[PDB]
Order: C-alpha cells, then structure tokens, then sequence
RNA sequence: AAAUAUGUAAGAAGUCCUUGUUACUUAAUUGAACGUGGACAUUUGAAUGAAGAGCUUUUAGUGGGCCAUUUUUGGUAAGCA
RNA sequence: GAAUACUGCCAGCUGGGACUGAGGACUGCGACGUAAGUCAAGGAUGCUGGCAUAAUGGUUAUAUGCCGCCCGUCUUGAAAC
C-alpha cells in the first residue's frame, strides 16, 4: 500500500540485499587500500611538463 | 499553361553516363532472371521500349513475371495514407540484380556452413550480427613515438 | 569556466593495419572540465591535421598543476581572435600566480576591452618571462620597481545595517 | 478575390495519423498479368501433382 | 506532459456483455463467465465470448452443415455446439444420430435431431456434463453470405452489388457498364 | 491439523535458502566489482610506470534522461525519444552503447542530457526508483519475489542481480532494461548549475553527453 | 560532385538434400513453377520500441486559412503576393 | 617524507524545520532474539489541556492584496473605431 524506500528505513533495506548486513559490519564501504610505490617514467613525467 | 507529360522532368536522369553512349552490352541481355528475384530499376534512354516511368527510377521491387524480352516487376507505391502495389513490365535494359540480395543469399549460406560446424564443435555459434561495439582496453607505448605537438596557429593574410 | 584547469590532451588517429602506432599528437587546454578540454582538444586537431574524433582517440587526459602557486611571474600571453570584421594576434602581458588564474583574467580582458567571447579566441602560447627588462608593456612593468608602496585612497566599508548613525569616513 | 492555389501543408501528417500501412503479401499471389502460357501450363501440372499424391495417399 | 504513443482512454472495441435484455440470456452469461474464471478450458471463454455476439454475427447453422461436420475423421460422436440457431434443412434425406447443444432449435431442425434419434441440449445441460467442452465441436455459420455483404466495398473494378431498388433492363445497366454505352466500370 | 504449518514450514525453508542464494551472489558481486575498480587503477599505474599511456576501455552503458518538455518537437526526434522511451520530461533510461544506439542519441541531443552512470548511482535509481513492466503494468519492485517471478528465467533473482545486469551489459541485458519501467526523475534539488539549459553542455548549456557529470546530476534529480 | 532527404534487404511463406506433376521449355532424363519425404534449436539469422495486433461497416464536421525558423519565386519594397 | 585542496564513494553517525497519516480482524517479506516472543517489517499511534459554543465552521455584506476588457456571432484574426 506504500512505498517505503531503502537507503533508509534499514528494515526495508534489510528485506532487500541481505548483504547489508554483513557490507555494514565489515565496512566495505570504509576499505584501506594496499600501498604500492611504483613510480611513472621519466618520459611520462617530462611529456606532462613540456610546454 | 503547365505540363506534365510522361517524361516531364527527365532530362539527367534519362542521360546516358558520360562517354558511355551506344550499344548496350551484352551481359545485360545475359542476365537470367527468375519470379522471386529482386531487382533495381534504373532506366536506359537509349532503349524507348519497355522504359519505366520517372517515379520508379532508383526503386526495387520484386519479379513476378517474365516474358520474352521484358519482366514484370511489383513496386509499392506511396498514393495517399497507404502503399498500392504496382506492376511494371520492364525490358531487361532497364534492370539489374539486387547486390543486398545477392550478399544476403550469401550471409545464409555461411550461416548453414558456421552452424554445420558447430554441430560437430564449439557450440553456441551466435549466427546473428552485432553493431559496432565500445573499443576495449589498451595500451599505448611511447618508445619511438613520444608525444609532441604544436598549439593553434596564429592569423595570417595569404594574401 | 573562468576556474580554468589546464590538462594535457593525448590522441592519435584510429590504428590501421598499414600504420599501426600513429604519432601521439599532444596539446595543453584551458578549459573548465575534462569534457571541454577533450572537445577542445578534437577541434584543434580538426583545425590543424586531416583527422576528427570519429576517426581518432584519446589516449591521455590529464591535469597539470602549476610549480610553485605561489610565486609570483609576469607571464607572456600570444592569442589569435575574431573581431566583428576580421581575425588578429595579440600580445598581452598577465602578472599573476599561476598559468590558469593568468588566462582566467585574459578571457576577462579581451570580454572587456574587444567584445571578444571564449568562442572567439584561441590561446596561441602562454610563456613566463624569466626576467625583467623583457616585460614590454608597462601596466606591467610598473609593478617591477624597487621597493614598490602605494596608498589605497578612499575607503569604502559596507555596512550590514540600513542606516547609520555617524557619518562614515574614508580615511585608510 | 483571389484564394490560395495549393499547399501540401498537414498533409504528411493527415496521411501518418492513422499510419502508412503496407499492402500486406500473401502467400500465393494473385496469377494476374502473369504469361497465360505459363498459367495454363501451370493448371495441369497442378493437376496431375494432386492427383499422384491422391494416388499416393489414398 | 506526456508525448502519448497511443490514443488515451480507448475502450477495447470488444462486447464485454450481451446486448440484449433476454433474461434467460443473462443467466447463461453468467454460468459461462463462472466456467470461463474458474477453468482453464478455453472451450468456455469462446462459448462466453459468442455469448455476447449480435444477430448478424451468429449466422444460423443448418442441420446439413452439422452433419457434414460430423462426417470428419474422428467426429462422429462429438458434441456439436452452436451458440445461435440451429435450422433445419431439406437438401439432406439422411442424418446421423448426435448430440447438438445450440440456444435455439427450428421446429424442424429439433424434429430431424430426434428423429434421427440424438437430443437437442441447451447450453447449461452441455455445462453440465461437459464442463471443460470435452469432446465438443464448435460450429459457426456463413458470415458472409448476408445479402448487406454483397454491397461492401462498391466501386470500380470491385465486382459488388450496387446498392437498387428495382432490377432489370433500364436499371444501371448503361453507360459505365459497357463499352458501347460510354466506358465500362 | 488441517495442514497449515507444515506448508508454512517448508515455505519459510525455501525462502531461508533463497535468501543464502541472494546472499552469496552479492557477496561474488562485491568482490567482482571491487576487482575490477583496482585492476583499472593497478593497469593505469603500471602504465605510467612503463612509459605507457593505459587507454581505458570505452563506456558500454549510459543514462540519458529528457530535459526538453514534449511541444514542439520535430517529428525524427519525437520518434526516437518514443524508441527511447523518454515519453515526458525528467524521464531517465538505460542504453547499451553500440553504434546503433550512438546515431540515435547524436539524433535527440538537443533534448536529453545523457552520460556514464557509475554505480553508486546505478543502485540508488533502482533502489529508490525502480519499478517493473508486470502485465503492462507499472509495480514498484519493494521485494526479490517479483523479480524473480518476472526475471528469474533470465537467472536474474533479486535487485542486486538486476544491478549487476544494468552496471555490467550482460546477455540479458535487454530484458532486464526493458522490464525496468522509465525512471520518472524530480527536478535537480540544487538546480540544473547553468542559467540556461538547452545548449549543450560543451557550451554552458544542460543536453549533450557530459560524461561522469551525469552522476551528479541524476543524484540531484532524484 | 556533397550534406540532408529517398528505394530495397537483414529468412520458417527460410535454406539445403533426394525425387514427383505438366499440355510450358530444352538437343536432351534441360529447365521453370508447384510439390511428397528428410535435415536445420531456441542468438529463426542486426538495434530499439511495440502503448494489444489485424479487419470491416457506417456516418459528422471540413473543403476561406494564417504565423515562425530554414529553402525559395515575383516585386525597390511591404504587417505584399 | 608528509599534509591539505579538488573530485568521488560509504548497505557511516547524528541535530533542526515543513507537508502528509491514505487503509481498517489475520494472511506477506523481513529484522532482533537459543527458543518465548518482540519490532521503525503489506499506510498513526500514545499521553495531555481548553472549550462544548457561534468558539471552529458555513452563508452573506464590506475592507485589504493580487488578478479580471462585453456577451452572442461571422472571421486567419474581436474588448474592438
Ligand atoms: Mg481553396
Ligand atoms: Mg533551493
Ligand atoms: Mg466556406
Ligand atoms: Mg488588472
């Protein structure tokens, strides 16, 4: 008889997707990303600074 | 007062190609037509006989009967709100094969040919065509081809 | 718009079988967003060689931020624009922080002395002038002088009210 | 008091408001203008197609 | 604003009732609709809908068009069912014993059935013992044999009827239907 | 005992099992996506790190949305925005990109802003907007039965395989669009951003293809 | 010699394999047209949409038009034609 | 070697304001709970105060703010001088 939207109402949304549940406990939307040093080519670096 | 006479209006489309006047050849006269067949209209003012009118100039219709020196060709026709078929009996001068058609004729035999063979091996041989598709991931090397160009150029006369 | 970014712009023609690797063509743009820059990019190229975004592709798009923001140059400007009556090239001078602020008050000063759109006008070379006694014009070179100092007269404050009840003045 | 002459002004429209409709083929066409030798040649072989497969079937 | 595609609000062109106020009429609408809800036969959705249908469009069927559909390979001990009238015919001297289920029944059409030694059913009877129209066989009378048919479509070249009133020499059989007397159609 | 409980037992099992189905479908999804955005990001750094330029794979999906009311239309895009199924104004649809679909959006520029929806945006217009074509019949989605009642033959079994049928253009893709009802937008919240909309957005206008901005703007808009 | 506009095709009424009819056709057991029987799977042969699709009867009003962008004729031009 | 801006994401948290409360036994999908149950999960309930009548409200006259050209007709075009 309504429409209830999800997004909000975290029952409704819960019916919907029952990964919700396990996205909010984990943080999934929060993720720290593996750090990695590689460096660009000194071709790639003088061709953006070239006028 | 106005005038709207058979050949009213056809005074280029009814030309002869440039230095490609006289005789018709002969493989014109050699063409096997058959009830079915599709064909283009494109009339030949050297030939007075059998000539379309100008409206099916660049039309293509179907066979539908064949006689000793003509063929019957159906053409709808935009008359009104609705399309009325139209039979013109044409010289074969005024007439050549379908190359869709021929092509199309083609495609089916290698459609049989892709799932004969994939009866045997590599199933699911997706027989239907698909438009162009997003171009896919790459990558460009810059050995040798380094980029390097100029700005907009400024205003000059050449005068 | 005039929050101008500057990107470098990369394409090249579509490979073919006859020339695999084409040559990587490569512009820096004026331009508010990436979707202006690219289109600007392809109207260049347009202009310039026998090639269009049809049958051509963009391999690189990417910002370039100014060295160092906060140093102050005198920048070079060269542009080509359309008059109401013809095309002409000009030379104009900018003292500002940074290549985009330096091209955001050029688009400024040719809207407000010639009339001239963003449509018009193409940016030939923004160069900076490595030193004075090379600055030619002088709304420029007067800002160059030893110990430079000047006054602000006549102070106008704005007022947060309607009415006032001391009869303001504008010393400063 | 003169009028206007002509004009295919709302025409196109007219004819699209209820549709162009094409002429709708049949399976077997109508044999009209098609060589009367051809016809009647084409009546007997119907004929005797049907009567060997009656002979056939039975 | 909506660009609409198609004409809004357009009823469905199709009768969703009986025209009539025939009450005994209403009450076999009402069966039918039950049946044609509550079962999956499609029997009784066509019996329903034939139901609704106008006199010109339930053309009567005569007893020699029963017994020619009865003459079918594996028809014989059908049902036949004719939602209309069922009239008798003298062109047939033999006639097959069967059941018929029609709404009405000639006084002739009736005699032959019975003395031919089948039953003449109405409409709820065939309900009843066939309530899914097993091993039924539908007939429907010529349509376009109505004498208003022949007139439909006049013009030149189409070979109909004109519509007249008196026939016969002196009556549009003159210029515009020979050659010799202006042109022909 | 008039077998009740015994049939309402058996229906809350398979209803417990199709949700673990559900549950870990989306989970694959999740690290699908988490995958490729990271693989894309690795794929352009090495790029640089080789002295190569990494050339993105083009959009295969985008969103248009009709910013142009329905008067005054000449016939040719009036067609194509029927095709298109944008029948009135701030209406949005989903379109597989291939040439086919290119000619017909260079046709109706001048009345859609059209872009490359990601799918944070993908995911709230279906959640909060999402309707399906039931019977010729508008339905708000609310639940994964009509989904799978009406997609399940497709293996398409709640709203995050419906999404991940939209976000990635796979085999089915056609059907799930056209089982989507348009998405019926508000006006932008803050505004169209321009004080004129119908130039493109080239040009300081609102139409044409404004490719990643199409994000802000439907967020806006619905 | 463009642009725009415009015809046709993108299959089951299809394709392939054997062999049946004829008074037409062939030098001919050659063809033509229409067929019996057999094979082709679900991507049945591009895209998008399809709001139900087709079919018929009957009858109203109307048959003074005018405006705008663009193309364009007469005219110096016109809120001209 | 960091920081920050810009852009983007979170099925992160949370404060203020406005409009709405359609339906009327139950049935569904979920969630939290070992279960028993409970819940913001197929549309508002709970607690409290004043009045119980011209108080709300209706009608009518007037005032104020903004808007409103005379109908019918012929006409491309009518408030038409
Ligand atoms: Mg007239
Ligand atoms: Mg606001
Ligand atoms: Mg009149
Ligand atoms: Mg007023």
């Amino acid at each position: 008889v309504l429409k209830k939207n999800p997004l909000k109402n975290k029952q409704v949304l819960l019916r919907l997707n029952p990964y919700a549940k396990v996205f909010a406990a984990e943080k999934l939307g929060s993720k720290k990303a593996e750090k990695t040093g590689t460096k660009p080519a000194a071709v790639f670096t003088e061709t953006l600074k070239h006028d | 007062g106005k005038s709207h006479g058979y050949r009213s209006r056809t005074r280029y489309m009814f030309q002869r190609d440039f230095r490609k006047h006289g005789a018709v050849h002969l493989s014109t006269y050699l063409k096997v037509y058959k009830v079915g067949d599709i064909v283009d209209i494109k009339a030949n003012g050297s030939i007075q006989k059998g000539m379309p009118h100008k409206f099916y100039q660049g039309k293509t219709g179907v066979v539908y009967n064949v006689t000793k020196s003509s063929v019957g060709v159906i053409i709808n026709k935009m008359v009104g709100n609705r399309y009325l078929e139209k039979r013109l009996n044409l010289r074969v001068e005024h007439i050549k094969h379908s190359k869709c058609r021929q092509e199309f004729l083609e495609r089916v035999k290698a459609n049989a040919a892709k799932r004969a063979e994939a009866k045997a091996q590599g199933v699911a041989v997706q027989l239907k065509r698909q438009p162009a598709q997003p171009r896919e991931s790459r990558i460009v090397s810059t050995e040798g081809n380094v980029p390097q160009t100029l700005a907009p150029v400024p205003y000059e006369t050449f005068i | 718009m005039a929050h101008f970014k500057e990107y470098q712009v990369i394409g090249r023609r579509l490979p073919t079988e006859s020339v695999p690797e084409p040559k990587l063509f490569r512009m820096r743009i004026f331009a508010s967003n990436e979707v202006i820059a690219k289109s600007r990019y392809w109207y260049f190229l347009q202009k310039l060689h026998k090639v269009k975004k049809a049958s051509g592709e963009i391999v690189s798009i990417n910002q370039i931020n100014e060295a160092h923001p906060t140093k102050v140059k005198n920048f070079g400007v060269w542009v080509r624009y359309d008059s109401r009556s013809g095309t002409h090239n000009m030379y104009k001078e900018i003292r500002d922080v940074s290549r985009v602020a330096a091209v955001e008050t050029l688009y400024q000063d040719m809207a407000a002395r010639h009339r001239a759109r963003f449509r018009s006008i193409h940016i030939l070379k923004v160069a900076e002038i490595e030193k004075t006694a090379d600055v030619k014009r002088q709304y420029v070179k007067q800002f160059l002088t030893k110990d430079l100092k000047f006054p602000l007269p006549h102070r106008v404050q704005k007022s947060t009210k309607t009415f006032s009840y001391k009869r303001p003045s504008t010393f400063y | 008091a003169k009028s206007k002459n002509h004009t295919a002004h709302n025409q196109t429209r007219k004819a699209h408001r209820n549709g162009i409709k094409k002429p709708k083929t049949y399976k077997y066409p109508s044999l009209k203008g098609v060589d009367p030798k051809f016809r009647r040649n084409h009546k007997h072989a119907l004929h005797g197609t049907a009567k060997a497969l009656a002979a056939a079937k039975k | 604003g909506i660009d609409h595609t198609s004409k809004q609000h357009k009823r469905s062109g199709h009768r969703t009732a009986p025209k009539s106020d025939n009450v005994y009429l209403k009450l076999l609408v009402k069966l039918y609709t039950f049946l044609a809800r509550r079962t999956d036969a499609p029997f009784n959705k066509v019996v329903l809908k034939a139901l609704f249908l106008s006199k010109i469009n339930r053309p009567p069927v005569s007893v020699s068009r029963i017994a020619r559909a009865l003459k079918q390979e594996g028809a014989a001990n059908k049902t036949v069912v004719v939602v209309g009238t069922v009239t008798d015919d003298a062109r047939i001297f033999e006639f097959p014993k069967t059941t018929v289920a029609a709404l009405r029944f000639t006084a002739g059409a009736r005699a032959k059935i019975v003395k031919a030694g089948g039953e003449c059913i109405t409409l709820d009877q065939l309900a009843v013992r066939a309530p899914k129209g097993q091993n039924t066989l539908i007939l429907r009378g010529p349509r376009n044999s109505r004498e208003a048919v022949r007139h439909f479509g006049m013009g030149p070249h189409k070979g109909k009827a004109p519509r007249i009133l008196s026939t016969g020499r002196k009556f549009e059989r003159a210029r515009g239907r020979r050659r010799s007397k202006g042109f022909k159609v | 005992a008039e077998q009740v409980a015994a049939e309402r037992a058996a229906r809350k099992a398979a209803n417990k099992e199709k949700r673990a189905i559900i549950l870990e479908r989306n989970a694959a999804y999740q690290k699908e996506y988490e995958t490729a955005e990271r693989n894309i990001i690795q794929a352009k750094r090495d790029a640089k790190a080789a002295g190569s330029y990494y050339v993105e794979a083009q959009h295969k999906l985008v969103f248009v949305v009709r910013i142009k009311g329905i008067n005054k239309i000449p016939p040719k895009p009036r067609k194509v925005l029927q095709l298109l199924r944008l029948t009135r104004i701030n209406s949005g649809t989903f379109v597989k990109v291939t040439k086919a679909t290119l000619e017909l959006l260079k046709l109706i520029e001048p009345y859609v802003a059209y872009g490359y929806p990601s799918y944070s945006t993908i995911r709230q217009l279906v959640y909060k907007r999402g309707f399906g074509k039931i019977n010729k019949q508008r339905v708000p989605l609310s639940d994964n039965a009509i989904i799978e009642a009406n997609l399940g033959k497709y293996g398409i079994l709640s709203i995050d395989d419906l999404i991940h049928e939209i976000i990635t253009v796979g085999p089915h893709f056609k059907q799930a669009n056209n089982f989507l009802w348009p998405f019926k937008l508000s006006n932008p919240s803050g505004g169209w951003g321009v004080p004129r909309k119908f130039k493109h957005f080239i040009q300081g206008g609102s139409f044409g293809n404004r490719e990643e901005f199409i994000n802000k703007l439907v967020k806006s808009m619905n």
